[PDB]
């Protein structure tokens, strides 16, 4: 009745850190939306 | 002449216009606290510039004409059946609590922008900071998932981490029940459902985290019900105290141009609220998304651009 | 050619090698880019007092400003990339990958 | 940063550049080089975050390099002929090496592995002047030179860069890797025809140059760096998506679009020199790029993928900023075919 | 450099199976120690006895699909009594690619290499005789 | 699992639309019936009337741009003059000896 | 079953288009892999100028 | 030859202009004048050709096709304005721009005096298919179907080109005119041999070859209903009338080359007729007819002789008609029933007569009745076949009958029988539905008339 449209299980293949993942690239995380990334004063005593 | 590089290049320093009274101030409360009287008293005393607290419909009054647009066509969400069932089926508590973040930060966006262009200081409700506490509430009645506070937390993250945060935040401290009282006075049905839990868990949410966190980088006024009701002692206050540990005195010209360039083009503002992260609470289908957008742009004035509509009754089109 | 020439050469090859070997130390990767500008100078020095090209005695001093000048910009990058990290090691620099 | 500042550095860029094409001494031409990598750096690292830096970072060290060696080449050009002119190489040792240093100013194989993480380190303006603007000088210098380089050595690289650019680019989500991976690719297309033909290198790095910053100002203006983020362009802005499926099939060398124009010429001009076997190969691969061209298009704008319901308060609002010359970008990008004859102006 | 591509030319087609199998095997082991170099460059296994058993396996690999391909090429050539004929090079290319898959131990692998190895051999030998040019100079 | 089962918020798929129920005599062109029936009248007119009379008319008279009436004429006088000299009809070389060299073998 | 499935939908699909799909899968998995450190890029750099010098000449 | 182009161009404007429930009349009306005027183009002479200017020129091969394919887009846009209708305005004009775009490269492919610009128009051709298949498509897998018809074609298109400069680079001139009166015979060579393969296997990926025809299936599946229509009908004879205008320069080397092509379609013929057998999808079944015909007309291309040229342009016409009336009539049914199944509809004849009726013609002239062009066509080529060898009668018979019976198996298995039941949405064809059935048809029954008018050249 309708034509077919993308859903979210056909979105989400596009939304890896790579193309076709691997054993190895399974652990990639994909870079932040914003390309910013977590960042994640001395003392001295002066004696006698 | 609109702002931009060559404006700050030739004359443009926004530097000059600040005469000490800026002093961007929110001032936050629970549910019916006398927040809004306070906050508006505040602004005429001061000589600034009152913001009413931004709601579904806050965006649809500062773009084409101020009357609201549809809920469809602008929000998709309404209040009155969050209080009806938190626990709807269709997601609407998470809808609801998106879009007022979002409007938040336009009219954040919106008050930096005016600040920093005139000189002139801003009073706000509830901002992006704040937003956070019915988030929790609403996570812990039970109203909503954990991966929606998660993308709540992505979004604000990554919206927050780019604007200044208020000189001074005004805290209005009022005990739970007399603040159900004030519900059961007011008359408005739909309020009269909020149960104790939910106004307790927003008001241990705002005592818990946001004070702590906010008094390492502004100035907090807490005050209780009796003796908000006098504006004299809160402006003597305001006037008082000088901020000196914030993020502002660190600011200079390059970084006001910076963020002059930041709060205008609401569009770059507004990039990272619509992030591709599917929650079912918030994705919208293809066929819905295509028949809104179509019905949204039959709208009168929004076919074209603002100067662009014949129907509206502007004149010269084949000529602009 | 004479074996002088040659061992400068070498000598600037190796300081290259060098380079493209990173053990660690990116400041190592600054040491082995000033080695190869000292090897290009003292080539340079040499072949144009030979031959007495008497104008071409700019060319040297020119050359070595302007590696200085690239070295310092160099220099304040990586006190950039130890400002995030607190040191200078080369394996730190794996956010971005191919 | 200031904006006189962001002034003076861009017209330092171009300054650096111009004078490393209208020098006629081989130091001047190594003084322009550095001019405009000491230039370069502060516009990579505008947006200021640890990925800039990084990228900025790796960006000197592989420029500095590619200078030093530069400058090893005409020293030994110079020690075998004393030449400073920039004319034939005369000594073959320093003519590879004069190769290899261009070969990694300009990115080609097995030189290529800064230009992806440079490009996704840094924001999309500054991308744009890295992929743009940064090859006229090495190319001018590789052209007025053609005559000297080794087929061998050249061919070969080359063909390497369309093959890596072409595998490497269909692992991508990212835009901006593809975006440098299709350079890498155009890179090793402009100089398989150096040694025969200089034109032709010019008309495709011409076409070349129009159909990128037609591409990246649509990049620009739907504020997208991911597939995701840009498969929500159709819900707002459905011409921009349609405008960039086209300049997309521009780009994929398929007929009658403009970037037909060059691969043709450049095959043409390869089989009057009895060269069948690498045009045919470059075609063969150019079929990869096309792959991911037409994946991304899919993505984009042939088919409507789910959005977000906070996109209709950005329903509301347009864009204060416009870029004046995308329009001109986007035609003279997809509709010059029929004027393939004014190549004979020398462009 | 060229010095193996002259080696392997000079010898007849018909003659010396032997000297062609030692240049085939000289050949194919200097590719795979190439090969090899590249591998442990980009991609360090763990530790340096890895990798040099990694190189051998490649370098006895691309040695013995080379010496493979030599011996049955030339013995092909030999006994069909008709030099010149790329016939004999898919022959000889495809029973090297049978041999690697046989090292491989995989029978779609083996077919795949003999097909492949086959039509690029007969390719090669097509160009020898018709005067093909890779890598073309400038003419005009 | 307090998920609500609904992967997104996604219109119903719509039922088909019956051009016959709102409107009979409906013509399958158009929902509006003026339309619809302007619709039908052109197509009826410009393809059953104008190209597929007229044309078939036109390619059933086109001029013998062909030449097989003036093959055949030429064909019957060039019979009537070799059949009147006594000539063989038609030869087996289609050109004159006279005019072709042929190269000597010598061998 | 021989002409529609075994042929048609199977070796005919096998043989053209599935060898080419995973052919270029492999070499786009195998070249895209790098980890992003320069240590193995300068050393591959070295080699291939290494092989240059003494192969082109 | 402009007479014809430059109204089709103008085409675009009146679309676009054309008010908002006014688009398809115009379309329809105007495209029908400029299949009028085309018409014209039938003329032709016994000699040369009709040598309009330097860059156009017309043949009595030429003719037909162009005819046809003027023809073709008012039948588009009667089949295309029915399941368009809940579409907004901007996109049904993108749709027609698209159609009216496919035929004007396709008119400009059809002329092509040079060998380079008819390259450059044929692989123009593509990218208006691949965007109706994959934008206006209703499946899932129509976006991979664009995918195999797209590549697949430029995997055999793109050597063509080079071997197409080659030439020009040797021979000094791609005109069409100086190749054939400067042809010379080419020697058996490796290098020759290599030359034909890049000039023969573009066009023989696109007719296609039964080893090649992998994507014909999914392009004609996938696509809607005005793509089904001008693949079948136009987009398959490129590569014949490419293959009729190349085949002078690759003798005689053809002789010796033709042999793996004569044998991979003499056998993929009986696969796909007997494939037809099996199939439980009405499209799937046209397009491995499709490949059948076209398969017959590649032998008859390859076998090279006056009877084997004037069969195949005879079939080529033939088979496009046929080919749009049964993908038309499978979509009618397709509307109505939205599952594009045989079994699940039957008995409509009980329901819809006329249909029945239309479905039986096509049948009909899809099995090569005589005295239609179909059988001219097909017996002129088994003539021809005959004369090459007298053994390839058993393989043309044997497709002959296979044909027959998987013609009359889709004729009964949705119109004889009993109705389903459960189905009740049924409702009686539609006046467009039916003078698109008869604009089909009438043009075959009045052609068998006139059978010079469509036999090419060496008629
Ligand atoms: C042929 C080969 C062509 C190669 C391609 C050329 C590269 C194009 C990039 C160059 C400029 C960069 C740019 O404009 O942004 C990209 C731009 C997109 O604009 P945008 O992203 O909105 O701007 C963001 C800026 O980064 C935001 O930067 P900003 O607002 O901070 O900068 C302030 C602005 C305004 O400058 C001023 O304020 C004037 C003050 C004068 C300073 C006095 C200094 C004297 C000492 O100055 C500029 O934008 C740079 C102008 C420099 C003049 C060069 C001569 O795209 C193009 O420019 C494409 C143009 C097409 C090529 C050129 C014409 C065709 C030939
Ligand atoms: C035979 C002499 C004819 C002389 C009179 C002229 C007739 C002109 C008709 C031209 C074709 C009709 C147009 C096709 C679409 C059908 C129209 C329609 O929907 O019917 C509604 C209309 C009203 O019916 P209804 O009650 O309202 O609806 C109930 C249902 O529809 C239920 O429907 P139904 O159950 O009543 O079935 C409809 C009926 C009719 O519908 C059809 O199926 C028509 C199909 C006819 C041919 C099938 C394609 C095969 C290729 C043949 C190509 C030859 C064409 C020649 C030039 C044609 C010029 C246009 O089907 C049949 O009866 C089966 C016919 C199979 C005959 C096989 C023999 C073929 C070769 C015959 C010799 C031809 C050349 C002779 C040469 C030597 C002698 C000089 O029915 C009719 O008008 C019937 C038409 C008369 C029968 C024609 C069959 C033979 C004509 C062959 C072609 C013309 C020959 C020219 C001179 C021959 C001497
Ligand atoms: C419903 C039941 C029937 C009721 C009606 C009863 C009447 C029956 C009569 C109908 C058929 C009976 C056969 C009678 C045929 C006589 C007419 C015939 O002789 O004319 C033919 C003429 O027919 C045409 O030649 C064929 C039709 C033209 C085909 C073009 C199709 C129309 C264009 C539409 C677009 C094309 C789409 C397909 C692309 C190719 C052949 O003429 P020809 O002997 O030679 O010479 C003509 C005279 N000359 C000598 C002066 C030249
Ligand atoms: C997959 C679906 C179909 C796709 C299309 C398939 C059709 C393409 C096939 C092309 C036809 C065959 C190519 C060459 C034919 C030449 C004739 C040859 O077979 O006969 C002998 C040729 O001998 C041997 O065949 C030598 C060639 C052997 C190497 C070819 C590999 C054999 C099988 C590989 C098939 C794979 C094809 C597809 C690759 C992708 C005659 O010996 P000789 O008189 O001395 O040579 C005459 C030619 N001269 C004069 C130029 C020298
Ligand atoms: C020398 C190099 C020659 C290069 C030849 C390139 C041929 C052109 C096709 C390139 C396709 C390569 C990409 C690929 O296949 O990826 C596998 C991909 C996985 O799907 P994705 O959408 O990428 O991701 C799904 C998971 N989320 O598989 C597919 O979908 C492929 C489907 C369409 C295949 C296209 C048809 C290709 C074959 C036709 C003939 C061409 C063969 C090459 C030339 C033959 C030699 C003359
Ligand atoms: C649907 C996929 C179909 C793919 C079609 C591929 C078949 C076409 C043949 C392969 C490509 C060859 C293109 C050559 C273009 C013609 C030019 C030419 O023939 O000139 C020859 C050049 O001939 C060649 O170089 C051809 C070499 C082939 C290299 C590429 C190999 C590609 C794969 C080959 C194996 C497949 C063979 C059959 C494929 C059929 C498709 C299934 C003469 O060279 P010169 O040096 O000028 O001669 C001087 C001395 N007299
Ligand atoms: N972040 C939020 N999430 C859900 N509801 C909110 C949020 N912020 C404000 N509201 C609703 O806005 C309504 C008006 O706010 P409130 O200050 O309590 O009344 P008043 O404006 O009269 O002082 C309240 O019913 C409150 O529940």
């Amino acid at each position: 009745a309708r034509q077919w449209q993308p859903d979210v299980e056909w979105a989400e293949q596009f939304g890896g850190a790579v193309m076709y993942p691997t054993k190895e690239t399974a652990h990639w995380k994909p870079p932040p939306w914003n390309d910013v990334d977590p960042p994640k004063n001395l003392t001295l005593n002066f004696g006698p | 002449l609109q702002y931009g590089p060559l404006a700050f290049v030739l004359g443009e320093r926004t530097t000059r216009k600040l005469t000490e009274t800026s002093k961007v101030i929110t001032v936050d409360g629970n549910i019916c606290s006398g927040k809004g009287r306070l906050a508006r008293e505040i602004a005429e005393k001061l000589g600034l510039r009152h913001f009413p607290e931004a709601g579904i419909h806050y965006a649809d009054s500062t773009t084409g004409d101020g009357k609201p647009l549809d809920v469809q066509l602008s929000g998709n969400c309404s209040l009155e059946k969050f209080y009806d069932d938190p626990k709807s089926n269709d997601g609407n508590s998470y809808r609801l609590q998106s879009w007022l973040y979002a409007s938040r930060l336009l009219q954040y966006a919106d008050a930096l922008e005016h600040l920093l262009s005139t000189g002139q200081g801003v009073v706000l409700e509830r901002s992006i900071y704040s937003d956070f506490v019915f988030l929790e509430a609403m996570y812990r009645q039970g109203f909503i998932r954990k991966q929606c506070v998660e993308h709540y937390n992505e979004v604000k993250k990554v919206t927050a981490c780019e604007y200044l945060p208020p000189h001074v935040v005004v805290y209005v401290d009022v005990p739970v029940p007399e603040i159900q009282s004030r519900i059961q006075k007011k008359g408005n049905p739909h309020e009269m459902k909020i149960t104790a839990a939910y106004l307790q868990d927003i008001e241990n949410a705002y005592k818990k985290t946001f004070l702590p966190e906010m008094s390492e980088k502004c100035e907090v006024l807490q005050y209780s019900a009796r003796e908000a009701e006098d504006a004299e002692k809160v402006v003597e206050d305001i006037e008082y105290l000088k901020c000196d540990k914030g993020p502002w005195p660190d600011q200079d010209d390059r970084t006001f141009h910076r963020l002059r360039m930041l709060v205008q083009n609401k569009l770059e503002v507004l990039n990272y609220t619509t992030i591709p992260v599917y929650l079912p609470e918030i994705t919208i289908g293809a066929h819905q998304s295509d028949r809104v957008f179509q019905k949204f742009t039959e709208l009168p004035g929004r076919k074209y651009s603002p100067g662009y509509n014949e129907d509206v009754g502007d004149k010269w089109i084949w000529l602009k | 050619m004479p074996l002088v020439y040659m061992n400068i050469i070498m000598a600037f090859a190796i300081a290259l090698a060098g380079l493209l070997m990173y053990r660690s130390h990116l400041m190592s990767s600054l040491l082995c880019l000033e080695g190869m500008m000292l090897s290009l100078f003292i080539m340079s020095t040499l072949i144009i007092l030979n031959t007495h090209f008497t104008l071409a005695n700019m060319m040297p001093i020119i050359l070595l400003v302007f590696a200085a000048c690239e070295a310092a910009l160099g220099l304040s990058l990586l006190v950039m990339v130890s400002n995030t990290y607190g040191t200078d090691y080369v394996q730190n620099l794996n956010l971005l990958q191919c | 940063m200031n904006p006189i500042i962001y002034t003076t550095l861009i017209m330092t860029v171009m300054s650096g550049t111009m004078l490393v094409m209208i020098s006629s001494h081989w130091l001047l031409i190594w003084i322009g080089f550095e001019m405009n990598l000491l230039a370069m750096i502060p516009v990579l690292m505008k947006n200021f975050n640890p990925r800039a830096t990084e990228a900025a970072t790796k960006y000197f060290l592989t420029q500095a390099t590619a200078s030093m060696m530069l400058m090893m080449a005409i020293i030994i050009n110079l020690l075998y002929s004393g030449q400073w002119t920039i004319t034939k190489m005369f000594n073959p040792v320093a003519m590879t090496m004069m190769t290899m240093a261009l070969a990694m100013k300009l990115g080609l194989s097995p030189f290529h592995f800064w230009v992806p993480e440079v490009t996704q380190g840094i924001s999309l303006q500054a991308g744009l002047l890295l992929l743009t603007w940064q090859k006229l000088a090495p190319l001018s210098v590789l052209c007025q030179i053609s005559q000297s380089i080794n087929p061998n050595l050249m061919l070969t690289m080359a063909m390497l860069s369309i093959l890596i650019g072409g595998w490497g680019g269909l692992n991508q989500t990212q835009l901006r890797k593809i975006m440098a991976y299709s350079s890498i690719a155009h890179m090793g297309w402009m100089t398989a025809v150096l040694p025969y033909n200089t034109t032709m290198t010019i008309l495709n790095l011409l076409i070349y140059i129009t159909m990128t910053l037609a591409m990246f100002m649509l990049l620009i203006h739907s504020s997208a760096t991911t597939t995701l983020s840009l498969s929500h362009t159709w819900n707002k802005m459905p011409v921009i998506t349609s405008l960039m499926m086209v300049t997309l099939l521009s780009m994929g060398g398929l007929p009658p679009l403009s970037g037909f124009m060059p691969k043709w010429m450049i095959i043409q001009e390869m089989t009057k020199n009895e060269s069948i076997i690498m045009p045919t190969l470059m075609a063969m691969t150019a079929l990869l790029n096309l792959y991911f061209y037409m994946r991304l298009a899919y993505s984009s704008s042939l088919t409507m993928f789910p959005s977000t319901n906070n996109m209709k308060m950005k329903w509301q609002f347009e864009h204060t900023k416009q870029m004046k010359l995308l329009p001109t970008m986007i035609v003279l990008s997809t509709l010059v075919l029929p004027m393939t004859p004014a190549l004979s102006s020398l462009n | 450099a060229k010095t193996l591509l002259h080696k392997y030319s000079d010898i007849p087609e018909g003659t010396e199976c032997h000297r062609k199998a030692y240049a085939s095997t000289s050949i194919g082991g200097a590719t795979g120690l190439i090969v090899s170099a590249y591998s442990i460059a980009l991609k360090p296994p763990a530790s340096f006895l890895e990798g040099v058993a990694r190189t051998g396996r490649y370098t006895f690999t691309s040695a013995a699909i080379g010496a493979i391909f030599g011996l049955t090429s030339c013995i092909s050539a030999q006994v069909r009594e008709k030099p010149d004929d790329p016939l004999n090079y898919f022959i000889g290319g495809c029973a090297g690619g049978l041999t690697l898959g046989a090292r491989t131990r995989s029978y779609g692998i083996g077919a795949a290499a003999c097909a492949y190895m086959g039509l690029t051999a007969a390719l090669v030998k097509m160009g020898q005789l018709e005067g093909w040019q890779v890598f073309a100079e400038p003419k005009v | 699992p307090p998920e609500p089962t609904i992967r997104l918020q996604e219109d119903p798929d719509p039922e088909d639309e019956n051009l016959y129920e709102k409107n009979p005599d409906s013509h399958g062109y158009d929902k509006d019936p003026i339309v619809d029936l302007w619709n039908m009248r052109v197509v009826f007119f410009f393809g059953f009337s104008i190209v597929l009379v007229l044309g078939s008319t036109f390619v059933a008279y086109l001029p013998d741009y062909r030449m097989q009436e003036w093959a055949r004429r030429e064909a019957e006088r060039l019979v009537k003059y070799r059949e009147a000299n006594g000539l063989p009809l038609m030869e087996s070389n289609c050109f004159d000896p006279n005019k072709i060299q042929l190269p000597e073998d010598e061998d | 079953k021989s002409a529609s499935s075994l042929l048609d939908l199977i070796w005919l699909e096998t043989i053209l288009p599935k060898t080419t799909s995973f052919i270029q899968m492999k070499m786009s998995i195998m070249v895209s892999n790098q980890k992003g450190l320069i240590k193995l890029y300068f050393l591959s750099f070295l080699i291939t100028i290494m092989i240059s010098m003494t192969l082109f000449n | 030859m402009l007479k014809i182009i430059i109204p089709t161009t103008m085409l675009l404007p009146m679309t676009w202009m054309s008010k908002h429930n006014m688009i398809w009349i115009n379309a329809t009306v105007h495209s029908l004048l400029i299949s009028l005027i085309s018409l014209s183009l039938l003329n032709q002479l016994g000699e040369n050709s009709l040598n309009f200017s330097l860059t156009f020129f017309s043949d009595s091969l030429s003719a037909p096709l162009l005819v046809l394919t003027t023809w073709l887009l008012p039948l588009m846009l009667m089949a295309s304005q029915s399941h368009l209708s809940k579409e907004t305005t901007t996109r049904k004009k993108l749709y027609i721009t698209m159609l009216i775009l496919l035929q004007l490269f396709l008119i400009m492919t059809f002329t092509a005096t040079e060998l380079i610009l008819f390259y450059i128009l044929f692989e123009a051709t593509l990218v208006p298919t691949l965007i109706i298949i994959t934008r206006w498509g209703n499946q899932t897998e129509r976006l991979n179907a664009g995918l195999y018809f797209l590549f697949y074609t430029l995997a055999g298109s793109l050597p063509l080109l080079v071997a197409l400069v080659y030439i020009q680079n040797t021979t000094g001139s791609l005109n069409f005119l100086i190749i054939h009166y400067w042809s010379h015979p080419l020697s058996n060579s490796w290098s020759n041999i290599f030359m034909w393969l890049a000039c023969i296997m573009a066009f023989m990926v696109k007719m296609p070859l039964y080893g090649l025809h992998l994507w014909l299936p999914k392009a004609h599946v996938e696509a809607p209903i005005a793509g089904s229509m001008v693949l079948a009908a136009v987009l398959l004879k490129l590569g014949g009338y490419g293959m009729m205008r190349i085949t002078t320069i690759l003798n005689p080397l053809t002789n010796y080359m033709a042999y793996p092509f004569l044998m991979l379609s003499m056998w993929g013929m009986i696969m796909t007729s007997s494939i037809c057998l099996r199939q439980t999808d009405l499209k799937s079944l046209i397009a491995y007819s499709s490949v059948s015909h076209m398969a017959l007309v590649i032998v008859a291309i390859m076998i090279q002789t006056p009877w084997s040229f004037m069969g195949a342009t005879a079939l080529m016409i033939a088979h496009g008609l046929t080919s749009s009336m049964l993908f038309c009539l499978a979509n009618t049914n397709y509307e109505r029933v939205h599952s594009r199944t045989m079994i699940l509809a039957r008995g409509l004849q009980t329901l819809l007569p006329l249909m029945a009726t239309w479905w039986l013609v096509a049948s009909l002239t899809n099995l090569a009745l005589p005295p239609s062009i179909n059988l001219i066509g097909e017996l002129f080529i088994i003539t021809a076949s005959f004369s090459w060898s007298n053994i390839t009668i058993i393989l043309m018979g044997m497709n002959m009958m296979i044909t027959a019976l998987y013609s009359l198996y889709m004729l009964i298995t949705t119109q004889r029988g009993k109705y389903t039941h459960h189905i009740n949405n049924i409702k009686p064809s539609f006046t467009r539905e039916n003078a698109l059935m008869a604009l089909h048809i009438l043009p075959l029954l009045l052609l068998t008339l006139n059978p010079k008018m469509i036999l090419g050249p060496l008629y």
